[PDB]
């Protein structure tokens, strides 16, 4: 098309000159592969357009001018693409291939910048999973490096957040990897423009580890984040909203209706939705029901008020850390829950007021007192 | 963390520096601070005025030279070894974007994340006319609270 | 020739009369052979001086492993007739961490699969309750895992569960033998009995105001008197609160009332503010203006 064949020829090409692009055997073979707007990725400002999704077979022709790096086209300038862009040729060997020229050659003939490489070709490694062992091993240490670094990309993070979360996305621990992931977007937020196909589904499978999350719980998270519209839609996301609404409502069958394999495919939400109940009833009879110095909740009816029963109260309700989360302790006899905090929360509007009444009240009222003291 | 000593001398002459640089709230008198910032509680010994410029009709632009506290430094080491640099200070009463930009080009030249220092050149509002402000990072920055020693010759 | 306290006794005297560890490497051997035939002999304590002396030494040699793990095995066979399972297993993490370095984690594990299973063979440690992640730990192959699970089945803990754990677990599990000296598993079971147990009472002891006897004995699956010991027990340990009512036939988890509690809690209530309006106001009229605009 006009950006490779036009872009190719005029873009850099010249940028840039007499080099390998516009190279006798060089300006065939993309025209030999097309003009036909599907193309190579194409030599600086629009290859740093082009992801051009048609193999760059000028993975050679990029790799031209690459030891003019030094005086040519020089940033990062490379896993910008290719080792991002060719990174998604998606076959097994291939980044195997350049993985150690590429590591070895902007590592070393360059070097003898490239963390973020290092990062790559590691992080390139992992999406081929191999086997988590060698993957965390030297993702950890793809983390070591990391952990020191003050990196002025999250480029690095959002390679290595996705690239780690990617590990856990082989995995459960979305508990870990959901928050990896959520915190991936948290380091993609700033920047790298995606696709939504990228988009969306990564949220997806984020909001599905929202679920294989589940949690110490959200509850209420990220789906404020541009995660949903996005997201939700349809599909799982159907549920994945109506989950939320789950983790609101928490009605089994407005949602065990729904089940399916997928979600079924873990049952364990069945206990994490009983789990959501109690805490979600929990959360707002915690956060409001005794405002008035909120805590007891103690036990049975209060416990069977979260519409879930009085011997699983004796469990649910009897486990607190036992459900990750609660203090307090059991009145057996009285049938009184101890409580207290490790309950998070929210909204507005409200104690706002009463806030600085009371405070400005001994305040004010201090200052009858507040006279003469040590002024005195 | 390593939240910091603060020198009666550096506010006095600081304020001096504005009164001298006849800095008004369109500027703030910005320079060198002093100390020692390895401790959890750094010490500010000692400040000093980095001729500057600023203006916040474009925030960015400002003018200030290194070359001061290259000079500067040589002879503040030769004065004292324990001058060695913990940070900076400028009027205030209160920030501006122009600070980050001026922040980082102390964390060429400080050991630890270097120190912004905010004083009140009108001295108005409470305990401290100042806050002291460090780098974090989504920026952060970050005042640690601090407060003054002796310096009883100070004191005296 | 069955001599065995004689052959011990001619061989008890290497440390002091012969090398004053001229050679170690020699000696140490023997000093280990002393402490082996210390066994069959089954005195310790001849194994021990030598033992408590020799074996930094070995880490003080280029360090040799074999020097470790021959006399770490004894270490661990000091251990075992010991069976003070944080000390078993503290020693085994030693030079366990060197046969992940020396031997492959393969080999390496089933120390490991026994070790963190020493740690709950201990009645527990608090070492113990660090050594409980470490990191790799559930070490990502085997299980080895159940094991940590076990320790994550801790702050959940139950004893509806023992039995039942009990048979979920024993390939190895409950049942070993090997490198534990579980003749019947009451080396793990009965001594892991009451460890479930008392970690049982543990998050009992967080999750109780009050229970009567029965909910408990219902929870703890368990005769009173058993029960009445093992809260006689950690009573009589001081570690947990309890009262001792029959007529109730009920226990008050109690609490110590008496801390005077508004002290440090007002102090607290003002640490709250110590902390709030300390924290929370720090930030305020800087956050906003830290956003600005």
């Amino acid at each position: 098309m006009f950006n490779n064949h036009e872009i190719d020829t005029i873009l850099s090409t010249l940028r840039m000159e007499a080099d390998p692009s516009l190279h006798p055997l060089f300006e065939q073979f993309e025209k030999f592969y097309e003009e036909k707007l599907w193309f190579q990725l194409s030599e600086s400002l629009t290859k740093f357009f082009d992801d051009a999704k048609s193999t760059p077979l000028r993975l050679r022709l990029y790799d031209n001018f690459v030891s003019k790096f030094y005086d040519k086209i020089n940033q990062l300038s490379v896993v910008k693409y290719l080792l991002a862009s060719l990174k998604d040729s998606k076959d097994f060997d291939e980044s195997l291939k350049y993985l150690d020229d590429l590591k070895a050659q902007f590592q070393e003939l360059d070097s003898k910048d490239g963390i973020l490489l290092i990062d790559s070709e590691i992080a390139r490694t992992y999406l081929l999973k191999n086997d988590l062992v060698k993957a965390r091993d030297l993702l950890d240490d793809l983390e070591k490096t990391l952990d020191k670094k003050d990196s002025i990309p999250l480029r690095i993070t959002n390679s290595f957040y996705s690239t780690n979360s990617q590990y856990f996305k082989f995995k459960n621990d979305f508990n870990s990897f959901y928050y990896t992931s959520l915190l991936y977007l948290s380091t993609l937020e700033p920047s790298t423009s995606i696709t939504l196909a990228e988009r969306q589904q990564l949220a997806y499978d984020l909001s599905i580890s929202a679920l294989l999350g589940d949690k110490i719980y959200n509850f209420g998270e990220l789906l404020h984040h541009p995660i949903m519209e996005t997201i939700v839609n349809d599909s799982n996301y159907d549920w994945l909203f109506q989950l939320l609404n789950a983790l609101t409502v928490g009605d089994f069958d407005k949602f065990d209706s729904l089940i399916k394999v997928q979600i079924s495919k873990i049952p364990i939400l069945a206990q994490h939705e009983s789990f959501l109940r109690q805490k979600i009833c929990l959360m707002t009879l915690i956060e409001t029901v005794f405002v008035k110095n909120i805590r007891m909740l103690s036990f049975e009816d209060i416990s069977k008020a979260t519409h879930l029963p009085k011997d699983n109260v004796e469990h649910l309700v009897m486990r607190a850390i036992s459900l990750g989360l609660l203090k307090g302790s059991i009145d057996q006899v009285n049938e009184l829950v101890t409580i207290s905090w490790v309950q998070p929360r929210i909204i507005s509007g409200d104690q706002i007021t009463k806030m600085k009444d009371r405070l400005v009240e001994w305040n004010d009222q201090v200052e009858k007192l507040g006279k003469k003291m040590e002024a005195r | 963390h390593e939240k910091v000593t603060i020198a009666p001398l550096v506010l006095l002459s600081a304020l001096d520096h504005y009164e001298r640089t006849q800095t008004k709230e369109n500027k703030r008198c910005v320079g060198v601070i002093l100390g020692d910032a390895n401790s959890s509680t750094i010490r500010v010994t000692n400040s000093f005025a980095l001729p500057f410029e600023e203006d916040e009709k474009n925030s960015d632009v400002w003018f200030l030279d290194h070359n001061y506290i290259e000079n500067m430094n040589e002879m503040c080491k030769k004065i004292n070894a324990k001058e060695k640099l913990i940070g900076w200070y400028h009027s205030g009463p209160k920030l501006r974007a122009s600070d980050l930009k001026i922040n980082e080009l102390f964390k060429k030249y400080t050991q630890n994340n270097p120190l912004l220092l905010i004083v009140d050149v009108k001295q108005q509002g409470v305990g401290l006319p100042t806050d002291a402000y460090v780098a974090i990072e989504e920026k952060t920055f970050l005042h640690l609270p601090c407060t003054i020693e002796a310096e009883e010759a100070e004191e005296i | 020739e069955g001599k065995i306290d004689e052959a011990a006794d001619i061989l008890c005297e290497l440390q002091v009369e012969t090398y004053g560890s001229m050679e170690m490497s020699e000696k140490i051997q023997f000093i280990l052979e002393q402490m082996e035939l210390s066994i069959l002999k089954g005195d310790y304590s001849q194994a021990t001086v030598l033992s408590r002396k020799i074996l930094k030494k070995t880490f003080k040699n280029p360090k040799y492993e074999s020097l470790k793990l021959e006399y770490y095995n004894l270490l661990v066979k000091i251990s075992l007739h010991k069976r003070e399972y944080l000390e078993v297993a503290q020693y085994l993490q030693e030079i366990y961490q060197t046969d992940a370095i020396k031997s492959d984690e393969a080999k390496w594990k089933p120390v490991l699969s026994h070790i963190v299973y020493f740690l709950v063979l201990s009645p527990y440690g608090n070492l113990q309750n660090d050594l409980i992640h470490k990191i790799q730990n559930d070490n990502n192959l085997k299980k080895l895992e159940s094991q940590e699970s076990l320790v994550k089945l801790f702050t959940t803990n139950e004893l509806m569960r023992w039995p039942i754990v009990q048979k979920t677990y024993e390939p190895v599990l409950n049942e070993d033998d090997l490198a534990f000296g579980g003749e019947a598993n009451k080396h793990h079971w009965e001594d892991l009995q009451k460890r479930v147990i008392e970690h049982n009472l543990r998050v009992i002891s967080e999750y109780y105001s009050r229970i009567t006897l029965l909910r408990l004995n219902e929870l703890l699956d368990l005769t009173e008197s058993q029960t009445e010991t093992y809260i006689s027990d950690l009573v009589n340990q001081g570690i947990i609160y309890a009262k001792v009512n029959r007529p109730a036939k009920i226990v008050n988890f109690e609490k110590p009332k008496n801390s005077s509690q508004l002290l440090n809690e007002w102090s607290h209530n003002v640490d709250e503010l110590l902390e709030h309006i300390e924290t929370i106001g720090h930030l305020i009229t800087k956050e906003e203006i830290m956003h600005g605009l």
